[PDB]
């Protein structure tokens, strides 16, 4: 039961809406009222939350920000920043980076990674107002893989809303082809009038041709851009459809006769 | 406990609306002390039961509840059976039946399906009631949804019964889910509460139920309008601020 309580605490913390982690954490702390057990079985949850959310972090001395993801997990509390060639300790609680150390990951995919990173950063600057991205080049079950991660968020507690976009693109490179596996995710919480949440995701599986590093990264970005435009355009089309059709099938705006009801007649 | 309440309420406002039943259960599993307080003040999807005498559906809430039994508006009997369940007076029961019938027609006209129930109770200077409506949208793998509304109305008769004061508190819960090729899975869930107070004339041609009917109809028309804006306008504007198809200038 106490093992079950922590497990529930951990599930709750893990489901915090973007920008509302502190509030949910505070709620769950005062509720469980066992600060000892909290630290014990719900530390795997802080990390899991940070990596699921692609939490962006600023490392002192480096202009950009890097994303905390499962892909940069080096184990032992360290994360990789592949752009800056450093590893760093990450404190999942404080959400602070420290002890940066140089890391020359063995350069097998490094040229590919750097060419994708360079094209992705320009793309994210152009299309994501507060967007950050991280590209990893790694060998997975023997196959060379580029993993492009994008995060963008808007936290406006004073206006009673938060939102976050995450996308993750995995290109499994086997020249002259590549397999593409992506997931796009969106989450919005608006609570200024009423309370509503949007959760959305889209899975993508495909293949494309590849050539050299520079040309292939250019076309990877065109593929990403188009697919992410397509999702965003479909989302707004679906909003129109839910507004004029799906909502109506639950409750109409007016009866079939298009007059407000005559209550005396009914009575 | 007083603060733990505040925390458990704030938490339920912040977790996934599709998970209410499970989350609330899970939240009761860790502060059982607030079990009763949680069950009454947390917005939950409406449950349907079937009247075993006449075979018609009715909805469950705290106002038709006595112990672990619920009173059907159709047969006026508790299930599970009770020797002395709380009952409306003969006169209030007459009005309850008229109200159930009138709101059944309201439901048929605006919802074209679903279930509605009305339960009334006495007060010192008039009476009160609850109107419950549930309409689910089942029949597609691609598109699903559910509307639940609960309206609590309080009636105070005035001017020697020629007018009355009506106080309405309404909550609508609304969920939609689509699974489509272009937009992937989209899940929208949440709720809105509103309150309204009006004096209206009471007569032969404008009786209490007709006044309550007009009040509930307007409230749901206004709420529907606002949900449309918030669900399909505000969240969309927020999506469109996270990412921009056209390049961001400067």
């Amino acid at each position: 039961s106490d093992e079950e309580k922590v497990r529930i605490a951990a599930k709750f913390i893990t489901h915090a809406p973007p920008g509302e982690f502190n509030e949910v954490f505070n709620d769950v702390r005062l509720l469980l009222n066992n600060d000892n057990l909290l630290r014990e079985g719900a530390a795997h949850a802080f990390a899991q939350y940070n990596m699921d959310q692609f939490t962006p972090v600023k490392i002192e001395g480096y202009d950009d920000q890097v994303l905390i993801t499962e892909h940069g997990d080096l184990g032992n509390g360290r994360f990789l920043d592949p752009r800056n060639k450093i590893s760093f300790k990450f404190d999942h609680l404080r959400k602070e980076a420290s002890d940066p150390q140089p890391e020359d990951t063995e350069s097998a995919l490094k040229q590919w990674r750097d060419a994708c990173d360079s094209a992705l950063r320009a793309y994210v600057k152009d299309h994501y107002p507060n967007g950050f991205c991280t590209v990893y080049g790694k060998s997975i079950d023997g196959q060379q893989t580029i993993i492009a991660c994008i995060e963008s968020h808007q936290f406006q507690p004073k206006n009673f809303w938060n939102g976050r976009w995450r996308s993750e693109w995995k290109f499994t490179i086997t020249p002259p082809t590549a397999q593409v596996a992506a997931v796009l995710k969106i989450q919005v919480h608006y609570y200024e009038d009423g309370n509503v949440q949007l959760v959305s995701h889209k899975d993508i599986q495909d293949s494309v041709q590849v050539s050299s590093d520079v040309q292939t990264a250019k076309e990877f970005i065109k593929i990403i851009e188009n697919a992410e435009n397509e999702y965003q355009t479909a989302i707004s089309e679906n909003y129109q459809t839910m507004s004029d059709t799906t909502f109506k099938a639950l409750r109409r705006q007016l009866p079939v006769t298009r007059t407000k009801i005559d209550w005396n007649k009914i009575l | 406990s007083d603060q733990q309440l505040d925390c458990a309420l704030d938490l339920m406002r912040r977790l996934p609306p599709q998970q209410i039943e499970k989350n609330l259960s899970d939240l009761i599993d860790l502060v059982p002390s607030l079990c009763e307080d949680l069950l009454s003040s947390v917005d939950q999807p409406l449950k349907i039961a079937r009247d075993k005498v006449v075979g018609k559906d009715y909805l469950l809430c705290d106002y038709n509840r006595d112990g672990d039994s619920y009173r059907s508006p159709w047969s006026n009997k508790y299930d599970p059976p009770l020797e002395d369940g709380a009952m409306p007076s003969a006169r209030l029961r007459k009005l309850e039946v008229e109200a159930n019938n009138a709101f059944d027609q309201y439901r048929d006209l605006y919802f074209e399906g679903g279930v509605s129930s009305v339960y009334l109770w006495d007060l010192d200077h008039g009476f009160a009631g609850v109107i419950l409506i549930k309409k689910a949208g089942d029949g597609s793998k691609k598109i699903k949804g559910c509307w639940d509304s609960i309206h609590v109305v309080e009636v105070q008769e005035k001017s020697s019964g020629r007018t009355a004061h009506y106080k309405l508190t309404s909550t609508v819960m609304l969920w939609l889910q689509t699974n489509k090729t272009g937009s992937g899975t989209m899940n929208l869930g949440g709720s809105l509460t509103r309150q309204m107070e009006k004096d209206e004339t009471v007569s032969d041609s404008s009786p209490h139920i007709a006044n309550i009917g007009r009040l509930v109809e307007d409230m749901e028309n206004k709420i529907r309008s606002t949900l449309n804006e918030i669900y399909f306008g505000k969240t969309k504007d927020i999506v469109n601020g996270l990412r921009s198809i056209d390049a961001i200038p400067d």
